């Protein structure tokens, strides 16, 4: 399997929506390679729309809860809770190629029912909108004011945008 | 995708 | 038509679920008999399950409106707005069969998208919680605090039941 | 219209299932009926499988808040609330054709969600069962144990043996 | 097989909606990995919306019969059975990340027929609901009423409220 | 209407499956015209397939109730429930024309879910399958034990046939 | 496999609905632990909801055949065949979890057709019931008036219930 | 037809979503009464959610062209172009009743296909979205800048709020 | 397998609609054939409809990347973002076969919701047709102009005519 | 009816797509019109998207034999077919008002089957392209070139557009 | 694997509709065989009904592109690009069994939308209808306008008639 | 109804597909106005599509048979049957709009089953092509051979184009 | 369907 | 339906 | 439904 | 649609 | 809807 | 639409 | 599941 | 398929 | 998730 | 597909 | 139909 | 199923 190799490389590939079973093999394959060198960094390749905000903080959480540091390479598109993903690598070494594309944006959700019910639901995505932009205000260096403006609507940048906008930090060329 | 990511 | 018939005789019929069309008719036949006669009063006959707040409310504010006093009769189930709009009926005037039954409760919606559009949607619905569970306290001589609590989940009430509550002012029997 | 034929003979023919639309036209007619006339008697045609618990009692109610005494006649079959109906007939003017089917038993619902929810339509249902169960046993004289027993499964009966119950009085012959 | 890795250092994945197959395999695993070694701890992975009930108690049944101490970790969400489950670890050694989400609430089920059909679903769900709230009680510290209380609706709990409550015991950080 | 005007001259006509509705419509005539005129006889006209139990004999007790004779014309096909009626035609005043077909068979159902349920219809259909065969022998001429051999599976017959077997009294030529 | 070493140790998973598949697997397996070692007993963990009843027999007819003693485990949910099932393990040696729960109740099955046909099904399926119950009574000890009347309708119970019921023997806990 | 009685009265009712149906029998009924009468003001009664905005502009260029003023009424809701239209109607007779609902937003619309056909889509909606707003702006009086910036999203109004930002000019009440 | 044993002789098919699951592959094969022999060139087989075109450029970015020189071979039909890969390969190694089709055209796609919405797409699209557009002109020779006039609807060519455009440099024979 | 009104002073409204039926009733309107009076304009109200070739061009040839002339009045959207029976009235009477919209594009097909029957469906569209083109030019002022390429993709305008166009004549205002 | 056998003796099978994937995997299997013995010829035997013109097309090129000189056998059924591709055997080698049936036509597609996009795809259509009639005339030997006359329709043909009009060379027997 | 008003003149609407509805309609309007006056002539306007040709042929029929002569008008479009029954028309009597269209083309139709049963669908069709055929060319004046020729396809023509072709008499123009 | 019926 | 219901 | 209600 | 169809 | 409209 | 259409 | 099954 | 394809 | 968990 | 890819 | 049917 | 089958 070509993926496999590249996990025999220390290379995790995220490149469908994240739904709880890609973020559970993530989460493992992160653990994994954590456990043979807790020194080697690791590399997140990325390719993703994005997917569930629960799924994807199981990845987050364990990029950070290991030593290795982990790099993010955004190829191809990396967007909602992947553009997330992306900014979260290991500042300094945060990729993306030359036509590259991040989306950044606000979470999406559904509520059914009592109006109760509805307000729970509306507390927690409302939560959740903030908890995700505090973290890429602090990856970012943007001030939160401006994430959450920026995020309002779906928010499409160029690699060179992502680069100037703090979400990576270099663009790989040749 | 290395230098530098391997 | 027999409703036609019972139309003659200042008998409005609601039952059926509460939408536009059926709002519309019923405005507009109250609005009716209250040009033919400001004086003689007019009997709303209620057997609905309810339906939409706003329709509803169209009803409510032309059963203000007009000078005609406007009794309501529970026959069969009066449920969610349809309890309201009994509820609503001229004090005094409010009736109910033996073996009616009359169910309070809140508002159901739904949200969808962005987490700004549930929180519009969630602002709206909580909103029309307590419009309406202001004017159940005024009508019924509940505090709101008691109010808010008997509608929180489906409330079921026999005749008997909704009279010692304050929905209705009296039980037809024979 | 052959049915308005009958309507101008007072007599009403409930042979549909019972829904609201059915109840409400059924207790217009019979509010009606009784208005033209509060002496002459009226005449309850049956042959439904039943339906609605809060339909029939609309029905129900209705036949004894008015003056005139309500004949039922069971053609056919009289099911569930239908057989309910048929009980319900003025004491001495509750008939049945030779081969007219007669069948009792409990109520029929539904419940979804959350175990709360489940119960408050447990209790409703339940209520429901006895409210009925206690109309049935003083509609035919036998005790409520007896009715609570006979009618837990579907109870298909015979016109001698409704009229041997005291669902009826009297068999219609020639 | 990355998951069959960690299955080979006494670590399993529940990582999807709990049914009986589900359950089966984690009861499994969980009997297999006390065979080999009733000494060494083993370490449940929880990223889980919940489940069957029966499902759920199958699987904590087996954490408490077998010897070694099963600790649980909460990555993503614990919702539900979940969240139960994870309740469920070995005093001391129930963890989460920090952008965990862990949420319980009450059983869900239905109930179609008979109101003695309607009657016998509902006694169970309620008699299933008491069962897992005095469980919860017992693993939180939270009296009864607490329990009963905090989970009539959806109840969202971030890692530190999880803590608070005595769902967990401590959040892995780095 | 073509059927109207066949209705001013005392003639029914039973052109479909015999469901409640068509039932309560031939039902209805039957009063009618027997009010009109208890001495003239009626015809019903008969081309069914058959249809429901009780709606057959909701139409087979009006038949015999009703002071006025009843002949019955088999035009097309008399199958079940329509063989049923044409038998129960005034004796001497059953017809059927030359290439008329008339089919007996025992009543068809359904029974789903618990045993003691599918008992429940069980008896009631055997019930009525006995109920049905002794009228049909008693009609006929035919001793039980034949009438229930030969409704053990579709039975068709020609005028001729039918004839010969007590069903019809005599064959329109011309 | 998991369940393919469960199987080396004589442990056969009943652990999904009861089908012809299901039946003709286990009944393979215990023919064939039989064979390697007609002396060690067996074991048949169980959660399962039931099924065919001729499917279950088939399983309860080589549980008995064979020499060495099956012992039950109910684990999660035991319930219709499968509580039967439990109850047929070898006497002394039926167990079940401190929250499993044990479900008994009468067979469940439809007829459509003709009455004839209807008969054959209702006879078939009460025949059924007695041969299930009088097992039933055999192995609990409880008298059959008993049986048939615990399993009218669905009665749910606890391991604490079953075990006074006579289904299982003892309460695996620690 | 209760409506058409309003028609005689000059009030015209808007209580449905507007489609090119409605937008073309309202035109024509302002066409109609203005011809009757070009000095007798005309009543338009509002309770719709909205819909096709070339449908509403067809409705909205009639008020203007004929000579008679036409007053508006918001009963229940005026949502979307049915809020526009209320706003249209003759300055300091544009009314809503206590409880009525108003909200704005901006145009809802699609595109697919070609960049080129999504950009003839997008300049479309966008130019619609100014032609509207700056009506809006001239209706209510609220600058330019403001009506863009509120009617970003959904913008539910009560009212009283609606008086205060100038969509109508009295609220009806007794 | 036939395909891998092409690969062992730095062979990529890309013969299947472009999503992210094949883009991913191809990516994956190129870094590693660049891993395993930074200057033996690189075959790239195309016979593809195109797809996605964030799918296209990490293909594309992949290309440019490596070291090695990636030929393009066009067998069967090189459309859309095919077409644009096919015109990617190494100046003077783009092949086609004698009957190979290669159509060039405009990138497609979607827009829902609000007009802010349809606009964010809009751009979105609208930058991508450029930024394509500016490559395929860089990598054909022809004039930006040309390349926008050319590609606005579908352009189909033989080899001979993706000759003359300059999306190929040799068409191979025999 | 409203329309049937206006057909009474010679007005005929097309506020629906075009078909057949909408053709044809279009049609026989004007002829009837003509033939009650040859004198007294008609006027052709449009509101339409547009839809069959054959059944506008059918309305357009009827337009042009009567010698009534034909006036036409868009009022919200005149698109297609619609946009072209609008440029059909008669020179000097073709209005619109002030927020009127008008799109012009050229016909819409399909063919599926065999290249032969693709050419032949091909040459169809493409001939009936150049006749309505012809005729649009002859009617606005515009060279055919100029037409040609104008109606290339979905060609929008506001009422302001379509006069400078010479689409209509003039705008109505008040 | 059988196949995989033949393949072994150099032998292709070609025995389902072909698409891109046949396509692809044929192209494939030719070069491999190519380049193991640039000498031997390859056998490529047909059993299609045809499919894809690109495709059919990748797999001609290929026959031509390679050294080893490519022999064709029809057996069953060898239909459109299937006879195509049969005749596209090596002269002298194109074979046949006795009861083969091949089958020659014209091209079969599709066009929706504009006029132009029709035109679009007429054109494509009707000049591959020509490059493959061009090229069938000069493995066959007949004239142009003879390829062009009988492929108009479904063109049946048996061996025999296979061999008289040039698509094959030699019929297998014996 | 129009239409009706348009029979009183002795005009017949064909504008929709011909089915034997349709057809018995027209047959009779055709013999009714023959009836009424068998010396005034009578108009058929056609704008159908065509549909069953034993339909048409009822119409064709009763063309011929009555002895007024009718007239035919294609407006909009006249194909298949249609273009027949236009063509049917009283010679010096058929007429076309300016922009009408007229196809012809040969009988459409399906066989299934046994080859003796395809052979016999096939043999009737054939057989129809023939007699419509033959009819054609004794209305056009054109050769058999050149109508067999000109049908084989489907042959959209001209209102001029068929004038020339000798299907209509003369354009109707101003 | 008279004779006799009616 | 009389003798007596009417 | 009167005595009144009318 | 006359002269002359009527 | 009158005291004003109409 | 008059004044003037009609 | 022993002791004691196995 | 030989003689002679193989 | 080590340390402590393995 | 050599000579020349490979 | 006539003449003559009718 | 031995004894006897096998």
């Amino acid at each position: 399997d070509i993926y496999s190799r590249l996990l025999k490389d220390r290379i995790i590939m995220l490149g469908s929506a994240i739904d709880d079973n890609v973020a559970n093999s993530i989460v493992s394959q992160l653990l994994f390679l954590a456990a043979e060198d807790p020194e080697k960094e690791i590399s997140l390749y990325i390719n993703s729309p994005g997917g569930s905000i629960t799924a994807g903080m199981a990845i987050y959480d364990t990029m950070q809860f290991i030593k290795p540091k982990v790099s993010t390479i955004c190829i191809g598109m990396a967007a909602s809770m992947g553009a997330f993903l992306l900014a979260a690598g290991e500042k300094g070494k945060r990729y993306a190629l030359p036509n590259s594309e991040v989306m950044i944006h606000q979470p999406l959700g559904g509520a059914q029912g009592q109006a109760t019910e509805i307000e729970i639901a509306a507390k927690r995505i409302l939560l959740l909108r903030d908890k995700l932009n505090k973290v890429l205000a602090e990856r970012t260096g943007q001030p939160l004011e401006v994430i959450e403006r920026d995020t309002d609507r779906d928010n499409f940048k160029s690699a060179e945008e992502a680069l100037e906008y703090g979400l990576i930090d270099k663009i790989l060329t040749h | 995708f290395s230098p530098x990511a391997p």
